[PDB]
This record gives C-alpha cells, structure tokens and sequence, in this order.
C-alpha cells in the first residue's frame, strides 16, 4: 500500500553481471518484499544507479538524481573518494547515508546522518593486538597493500610503545601482484610472524607466491586482517604446516544464516572464479554480507516510524527533509541479528564498534573456529585448545 | 597495592566508579568505591575547616567539613580499624586533578593521636600544627609533583599558571613520622586532624577532589593517578 | 557557481574532504584545479586536470629519512597529529626494514594540547630523538 | 605432494636417480628454496 523507495549507488560493470554489493541489495529488497511478518505495509522499491566508483562528481549527480526522484536512504558507493562526497549530499538535504564499507572519517567532519555497518578498524585493531599477545610475538611484520592501510591499522603501528612487539612495516608492490621481491626480503629477514592487510583477492594471490617461494612452512604464522578469510581455497595449504589465523564476522553456524548463503549461491549465476584466482566458488563476501544487513537495519527503523512518506528533495534549493531528523534516530537506536551477528551502532559517530568476531584458524581439516572475540571482553580463546598440564611436582634436586 | 584509608573530599562526580552524582565528602577502606558519602556544597575559592576523628570509645570513623557560614557534612562510618590497616602508618595529604583543573591549596594542617600506653597512664601523642609551611619544609615527604612555599601555603598542584593549576597534576604531602595503631594495646588511638584547604574556582568546573589518607609506611604515586584514582589508588577497586 | 560564471583555475579548497569533491568536478568539466595543500592521492583515482604545489610527502619523508641517517639515530620517535599523518610519513614508518631504526610511533590526543600525558611517557621510555609532525601552531604548543 | 606438505624448503635436498629429471616441470619449485640434484645422460648441449 504505502510506497517507500530506497536509493542505491553501485559500481558500473559494463558487460558482466552486476557487483556482489548490488545483487545483495536486490536480494534483500526481494526477501523483505515477499515476507509480510516483517513490515506488513511496505512496498520497498529500489533506485539503483551506477557510477564509475572513482568519480566524486559522478557520485554527486546520481545522489541528486535519486533524491530528486525521492529516496528514504542512500546506501552509498564503496570508495573513500565517493563516499565522502555523497555523505555531504545526505547531510545537507537530510536523508540518512548507509555505509557498508570502511571510510576514513576525517576527525573534523561534523556530520550526522551516516552509519558505517562495516566493523570499524579501530576496534578490529584491538583484536589483532590482542591476538599477537596470545601467541606472544615480538617480531611482528605488518604488510599492507595501499597507503590507506596505515590509517586502518593505526592502533597496531602505535604499539611498540606500550608492549614489546617490534614492528617492521612493509608494503606490497603497486602496479603489479608479483610480490616475489618482497618475500625474498622477508624470508632473508627471518620474518616468521606476518600480519597482512589485504583484500581477500590479494590475500589469495599473495599465498601462491608465498607457496612457490617455500615460505608457508611449520615456522611461519600469518594473520589476515580480512573479514573474508573463509572464502580462500586453502586446499593447497591444509597439509603444509602453515599457521593461518584470521577473523570472521559472518555467523555461519546459525542455520537461519547458513540457509541464506545456500540461497545466495544458487541465485547468482555469475562468471566463474577460475582456479588462477585461488578463491572458492559460491560464498557471500563480507562486503556483500553487510549490504544485506544494510537493508534490514533500515527496515527495522521504518517499522517503528510508519508515518514516513517520500518527498522530492532538489539539491540546489535544498532544505532538510522533515522526517530526516526523526528517522536518523531509529537507525542508530536499532538492534538486529543479521548475517554478521548483531548490528549495534554508537550514540556518537555512527561507526559499528560493538560486534562479534569469530577467530578462525587453519588446522588439517580446513578453516576452524578456535575462539571468539568481543570488544567488551577479550579473546575468549582456548575453546579448541584443551590441556595445559603444568606438572611442577618434579626435579627432586635438594630439599635443603 | 599499599593498604590505605582515606577521606575523599571529591570535587568531581565519578559515576563509573561509584562516586555519586553530586560532589561529596567520602570515606575509603582500600577502595575508591566509597563506603559512605554525603553531599558537600563545594564553594569557590574560600577556606577550609575540615576535621577527622576515630574514637574507639565509640569506634566511629567520622569526618566533618565546614566552610564559614556553611553546614557540616558528617559522614561517620563505623569501621573496625583493628584489621583494616597496619601497625605503623604514615599519614598525610593527597590531592590531584585531571582533564579539569582546580586549585588544591592546603594552608594549615594538624594531627593528634592518643593511643593507650595503659589507658589512664599517659597515652602517646604526635601533635603538630603546621600553620607556617615554609619554602624548605624538611619534615614533609611530599611526593609526586607536590609543591610548597612561596607564601604560607601547601600547593598540592603544579601551580602559578595564574592559578590555573596545569591539569592532570598530582601531589601528596605525607608527614614524616610513623604512628602506632593496629590494636596490640587496644585501639583508642583517637587521631584528629584539621585540614583547612582552599579550592579556587578556575571557571572550569573545579575538579578532582582532595584526600586525607592513612597509608602504609612506604608509599608513592600508584601507577599514574592523575584523575579518578584521586592520587592514592592504583586501581578503581 | 564559479564554473557557470566561468573561471580559468579553481585555487584549492584546501582540505582532504573538500578537495576530492572539486578535483573530480574539474576533471569532469575540464578546467585546471590548482591544489595548494597536500591531500591523499588515491592510487586508483585516475584524474589528471590538477596540480598540487605542496611538496609531496613521498619526497619529504625521504628527507627526514636522510637526516636520521645523517644524525645516525637508532631510537627515533614519531609524534604525529591526524590519522592522515601516517600517509605523510610513508617512507619513515616503512624503514626499520631497510636499516636499524626502532620507530616507536605515538599520536597526540585530539581536542587538546596537553602533551603532559604524552611527554610524561616519553621521558619514561628514555626517548630523546623525537620527530614531530604537527602544524606550526601545534609545534610551539608542545615545545612550551 | 611434497609441496602441499610444505616439505620443499631451503633445508631439504632431493637426489633423483632418474635419468629423466630434465622432463620435470620445475616451474612451481624454482623459487622455493629446494635443492633438486639429479643426473642426465641425454647430451642436449650438442646441436646435432
Ligand atoms: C563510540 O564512539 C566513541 C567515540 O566518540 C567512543 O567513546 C569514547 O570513549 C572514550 C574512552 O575510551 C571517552 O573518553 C571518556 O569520556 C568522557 C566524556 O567525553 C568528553 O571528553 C572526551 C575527551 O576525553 C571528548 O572526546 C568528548 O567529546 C567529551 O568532551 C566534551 O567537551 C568538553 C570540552 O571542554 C568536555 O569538558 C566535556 O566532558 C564534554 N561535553 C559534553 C559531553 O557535553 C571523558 O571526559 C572521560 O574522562 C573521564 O575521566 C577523567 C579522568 O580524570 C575525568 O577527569 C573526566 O572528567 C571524565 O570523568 C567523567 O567525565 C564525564 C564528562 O567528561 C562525565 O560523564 C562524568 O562527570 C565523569 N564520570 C563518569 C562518566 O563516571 C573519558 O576520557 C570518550 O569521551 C568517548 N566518546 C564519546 C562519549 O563521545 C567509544 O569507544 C565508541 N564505542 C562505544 C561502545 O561507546
Ligand atoms: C597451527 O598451530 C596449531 C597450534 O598452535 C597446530 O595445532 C597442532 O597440530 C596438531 C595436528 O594438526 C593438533 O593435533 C590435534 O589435537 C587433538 C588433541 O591433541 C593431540 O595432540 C598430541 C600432540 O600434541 C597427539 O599426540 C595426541 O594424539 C592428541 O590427541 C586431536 O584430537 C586432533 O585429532 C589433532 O591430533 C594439535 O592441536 C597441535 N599440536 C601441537 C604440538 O601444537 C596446527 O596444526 C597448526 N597448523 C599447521 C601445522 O598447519
Ligand atoms: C641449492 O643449493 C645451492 C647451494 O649449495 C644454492 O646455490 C646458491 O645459488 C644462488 C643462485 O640462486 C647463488 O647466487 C649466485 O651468486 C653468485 C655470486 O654471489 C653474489 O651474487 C649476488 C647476486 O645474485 C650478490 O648480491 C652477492 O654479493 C653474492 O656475493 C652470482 O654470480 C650468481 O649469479 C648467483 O647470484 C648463491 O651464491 C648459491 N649459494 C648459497 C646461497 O650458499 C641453490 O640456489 C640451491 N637451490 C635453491 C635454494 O633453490
Ligand atoms: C518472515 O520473517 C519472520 C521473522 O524472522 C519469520 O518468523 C520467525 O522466523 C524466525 C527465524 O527462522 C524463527 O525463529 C526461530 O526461533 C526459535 C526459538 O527462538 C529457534 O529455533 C531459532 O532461533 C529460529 O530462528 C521463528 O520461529 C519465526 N516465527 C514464526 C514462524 O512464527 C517468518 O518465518 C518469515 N516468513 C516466512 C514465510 O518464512
Ligand atoms: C567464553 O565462552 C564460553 C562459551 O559460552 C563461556 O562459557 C559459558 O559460561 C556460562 C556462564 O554463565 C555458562 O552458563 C552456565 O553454565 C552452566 C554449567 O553447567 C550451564 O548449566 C548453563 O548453561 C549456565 O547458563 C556456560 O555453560 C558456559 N559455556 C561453556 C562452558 O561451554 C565463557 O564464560 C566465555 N568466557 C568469557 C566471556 O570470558
Ligand atoms: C495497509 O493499510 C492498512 C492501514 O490501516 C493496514 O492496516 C494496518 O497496518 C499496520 C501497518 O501496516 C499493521 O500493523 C496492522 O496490523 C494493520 N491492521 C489491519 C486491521 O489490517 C493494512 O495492513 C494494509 N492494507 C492493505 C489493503 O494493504
Ligand atoms: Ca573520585
Ligand atoms: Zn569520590
């Protein structure tokens, strides 16, 4: 009965099928549209526009082109350059902006009207910094891919001052994916405890070059700071001796969740990830899992505010959308058990800060959960580990 | 952690650690989470008159604070000083600030213990009356960043930034000599104090409270105490 | 407004958030965008209708790297200001790998000028070879 | 099967007693660190 149009800005694939974030938005609309139990009168329709994703001017047109047509929330691009633009369109005219991928929030950017459902790297970098203390490292080498990664792991770079881990930050070579000269230096440099900061595509291609240099053995241990380590085909590396510890927020143990990934893989029908990639075939990437949660967390907010109607906001003679003050509260005061656990925001800046990492690692049966991280608690590990005898009733030397 | 019993004259609400919503006189038994509190008026730059007793004829550990033309905050909590605090102590003053500034000038201090050599037969004492804190007062073991002198004042802040006392400052003012307490010759050690302070308004919500402790004979600044730990506690427990 | 009125060169909305808007405007409609303060050039941001007259920190972070080799330090300490500031020192953080430095990176707390928490800890760790990355306003505030 | 068990590293050395080691595609193992010494009787250096 009642109309409610969401916006959408996604990457422009010119020949193949659309992106994983765009299909996840089209999926999560259609899932809520066919279920009346959640949202009885909504007729959620999409306005998915496509940009070149590297143009902050083109992102400002398709933000206004949706908003002149009328939206309720803009689900944003996935760049750092385009998201800083469209946020300031959304902050100016009123409608909320729903981010699903990490952005460098400038500390002096006084904005409401944005929430970031990606787990913020300030809280992730504690979970890496907690994890390196569990394994008691002192010779940590951070390897990132682009210069933005120093912002993301900045709480990891800022800790040889408190603790005793000696950081030796390196960088993957740009304009290539052939990191043979990097891994020569790290093997010669006796660097046995490595923390990559890669996307899961480049975290897969780094391992085949680490395998062919004989560098994944029993005396190496890699921490991946991706939330998508589960999608790596680890079949060449399972018997190797290598330790691959990572984090996963995608709550695959829940059968209501695991039904969706099963429903996801069937409905894609996309281009095949050939074995030169190194990835498994049908999964939900954590970039596309959060866009599934992006619809629901707003869909909780439209439930609590049924009076909401859509206006025709024009960007030049701009005024605040009169529901935009009220509707931003119900997005931030919202809780929803999505695919990535619970989604709870922060009453300050809309960064997702309280979340649920499952710490997975590599044993000889595949990737396997060895604990659970939480921001309030610490590493709840020793869930796969059992034992620690410590029999000190020995050595018989001298009483006195 | 050193065993320590203090009277927080807390000028800042610390709701995370059990301090009430109002600034308050308190009392401590190895805990910044206070046993008993009471509302304190916390006037601006004015003067002083505080007073702390523990008479084991009534075994009430009392503390009162009064400005001139103001009321008195009786915050007396019955606690057994038998086992909660060692045989030999080293009393003194403690004050701190953090992220908000305040002046914590002490300008006179006394003490008077009386503990039972044999109840009638001429009990011991340690009466002193420091009204004239000098520039080189060599019977104070003033720790941290405590300053003194330049007037008749004991400045327990890094001060003289036009009286805006350089926030996240801390300074203790331990007296030089030990006192016999535990029980052993039982515990009527009616220790008195007089604790005329001055807390100047910095136009900045004056905050983090002055203390008066009875510590271990060995003490220092515990692990950084510029703030909620109020100058003398390691932890918030 | 200015492109509709007609200009020749837009001289630098001089902040990282405000530059990336007007830069891609100037790449679109053609006019040169004369940047006058360092911003973050995104590696896949395929633009060229702009110049940036601030000296690049790909060159400057080698120059601070030149002095710590010339003064032969081994216990350097970076104190920076914003989260952008680690991009300003790319080559400096990336070089205990190539040499014998022991970069211990520290950050000034935001919304304040108290290095009284910081310099208390820097005296504690016996750090005497500090490399600041402030502005010139926040330089003298820490020196005091 | 020796590669997938992480067993061809800098501190291993394999002697093959085949006279046909040259026909092994050694492209996955060239950068590995592994020492593979063998014999070859096929006189490939002669242009005839
Ligand atoms: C969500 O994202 C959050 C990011 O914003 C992040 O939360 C942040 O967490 C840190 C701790 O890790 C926290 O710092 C604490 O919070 C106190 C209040 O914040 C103040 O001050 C901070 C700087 O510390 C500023 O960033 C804030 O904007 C706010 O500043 C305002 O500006 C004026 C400027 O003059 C201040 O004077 C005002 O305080 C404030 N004005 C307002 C709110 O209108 C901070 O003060 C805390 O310090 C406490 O300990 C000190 C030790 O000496 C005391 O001196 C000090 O006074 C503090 O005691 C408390 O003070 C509070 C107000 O300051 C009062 O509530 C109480 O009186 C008192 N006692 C209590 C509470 O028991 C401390 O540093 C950040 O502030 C916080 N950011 C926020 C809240 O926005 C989270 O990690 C993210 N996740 C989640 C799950 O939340
Ligand atoms: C990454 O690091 C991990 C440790 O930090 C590695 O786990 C080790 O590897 C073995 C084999 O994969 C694990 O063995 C499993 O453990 C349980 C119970 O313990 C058994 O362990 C003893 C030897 O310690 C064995 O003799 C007994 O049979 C016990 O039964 C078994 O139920 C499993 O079936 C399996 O045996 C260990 O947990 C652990 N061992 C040691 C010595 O650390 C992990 O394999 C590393 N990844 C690699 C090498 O690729
Ligand atoms: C199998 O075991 C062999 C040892 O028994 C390994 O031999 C090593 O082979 C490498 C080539 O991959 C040699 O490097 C050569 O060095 C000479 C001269 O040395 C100088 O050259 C480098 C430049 O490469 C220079 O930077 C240094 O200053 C050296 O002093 C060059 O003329 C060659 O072109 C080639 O570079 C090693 O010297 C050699 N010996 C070792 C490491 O002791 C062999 O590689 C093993 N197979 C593996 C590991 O797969
Ligand atoms: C439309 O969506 C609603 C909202 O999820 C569906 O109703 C409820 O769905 C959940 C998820 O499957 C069911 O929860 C179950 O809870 C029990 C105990 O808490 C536990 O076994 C599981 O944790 C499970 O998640 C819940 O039973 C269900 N409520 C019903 C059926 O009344 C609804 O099923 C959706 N509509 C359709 C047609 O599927
Ligand atoms: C790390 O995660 C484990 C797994 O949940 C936590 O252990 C759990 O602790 C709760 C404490 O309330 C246990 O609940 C209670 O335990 C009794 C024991 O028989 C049980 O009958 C009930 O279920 C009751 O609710 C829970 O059983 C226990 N789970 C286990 C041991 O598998 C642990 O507390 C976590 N550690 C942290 C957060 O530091
Ligand atoms: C849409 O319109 C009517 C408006 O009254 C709906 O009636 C209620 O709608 C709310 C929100 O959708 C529900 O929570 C109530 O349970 C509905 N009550 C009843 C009695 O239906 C109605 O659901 C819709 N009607 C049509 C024809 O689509
Ligand atoms: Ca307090
Ligand atoms: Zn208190």
């Amino acid at each position: 009965t009642h109309v409610l149009r969401f916006g959408g800005i996604f990457e422009y694939v010119e020949s193949g099928p659309m992106g994983a974030e765009e299909l996840a938005f089209r999926f999560a609309v259609n899932t809520i549209n066919r279920n009346r139990t959640l949202l009885p009168n909504t007729t959620l329709t999409y306005d998915t526009q496509k940009i070149n994703l590297y143009d902050s001017f083109e992102a400002s047109k398709k933000a206004c082109d949706q908003l002149s047509l009328g939206v309720a929330a803009i689900f944003g691009p996935s760049h750092s350059s385009s998201a800083n633009a469209v946020q300031s369109i959304c902050n100016a005219l009123g409608v909320p902006h729903i981010q699903t991928r990490w952005k460098h929030q400038v500390s002096d950017n006084k904005d409401s009207f944005y929430v970031s459902l990606y787990p913020d790297f300030s809280s992730l970098s504690r979970a890496i910094l907690d994890l390196v203390q569990f394994f008691k490292w002192k010779t940590v080498t951070v390897v990132y891919d682009d210069s933005t990664g120093l912002i993301r792991l900045q709480e990891l770079i800022k800790a040889p001052s408190r603790y005793n881990l000696r950081l030796k930050i390196r960088q993957l070579p740009a304009d290539t994916k052939d990191a043979k000269p990097l891994l020569k230096e790290m093997k010669r440099g006796k660097e046995f405890h490595v923390i990559f900061d890669c996307s899961h595509e480049m975290a897969a291609g780094i391992l085949k070059q680490a395998l062919a240099m004989g560098m994944m053995t029993e005396y190496y241990h890699y921490i991946f700071t991706t939330l998508d380590l589960f999608a790596l085909d680890v079949e060449p590396y399972r018997y190797s001796g290598v330790n691959m510890t990572g984090f996963r927020i995608l709550n695959t143990e829940n059968t209501q969740v695991s039904s969706i990934i099963e429903k996801w893989s069937m409905e894609r029908l996309q281009a095949p990830p050939k074995p030169d990639s190194g990835l498994l075939d049908g999964f939900m990437t954590t970039d596309a899992a959060l866009m599934y949660d992006a619809v629901h967390v707003v869909s909780v907010a439209v439930q609590q505010f049924p009076q909401m109607t859509v206006s025709s906001l024009q960007c030049n003679r701009h005024k605040p959308w009169r529901f935009g003050t009220r509707f931003m509260s119900l997005i931030k005061e919202a809780h929803w058990e999505g695919l990535t656990g619970r989604i709870t925001f922060n009453k300050t800046n809309g960064l997702r800060t309280d979340f649920d990492l499952d710490v997975i690692s590599l044993k000889e049966e595949g990737l396997e959960k060895i604990g659970t991280w939480d921001p309030a608690s610490g590493l709840n590990m020793t869930e796969s580990q059992k034992g620690k005898p410590a029999n000190i009733t020995d050595s018989l030397s001298n009483r006195s | 952690a050193d065993t320590i019993v203090a009277v927080e004259l807390d000028t800042y609400p610390n709701t995370d650690i059990g301090d009430p919503s109002y600034p308050h006189i308190g009392i401590d038994i190895k805990s910044v989470r206070s046993k008993k509190t009471a509302k304190w008026n916390m006037q601006n730059g004015k003067v002083g008159t505080a007073h702390i007793i523990y008479n084991s004829v009534d075994k009430r550990l009392s503390a009162v604070v009064s400005y001139p033309n103001a009321d008195s905050a009786t915050v007396s909590y019955d606690v057994d000083l038998d086992n909660v605090l060692p045989e030999w102590v080293r009393v003194g003053l403690s004050a701190s600030t953090g992220l908000y500034k305040e002046t914590n000038t002490i300008l006179s201090w006394s003490f008077t213990s009386k503990l039972k050599s044999n109840s009638t037969h001429e009990t011991n004492a340690l009466h002193f009356m420091f009204n004239q804190f000098s520039k080189d007062q060599k019977d104070l073991i003033l720790q941290g960043d405590a300053t003194t002198g330049t007037d008749g004042n004991l400045e327990l802040t890094r001060v003289s930034s036009n009286g805006s006392p350089q926030g996240s400052s801390v300074g203790r003012a331990l007296f030089y000599a030990p006192v016999h307490i535990w029980e052993s010759s039982a515990v009527v050690a009616s220790f008195e104090a007089t604790f005329t302070f001055l807390i100047k308004s910095p136009d900045s919500h004056p905050a983090d409270g002055i203390a008066f402790f009875i510590s271990n004979i060995d003490s220092s600044i515990p692990s950084g105490s510029t703030g909620r730990l109020l100058g003398l506690f390691p932890d918030a427990n």
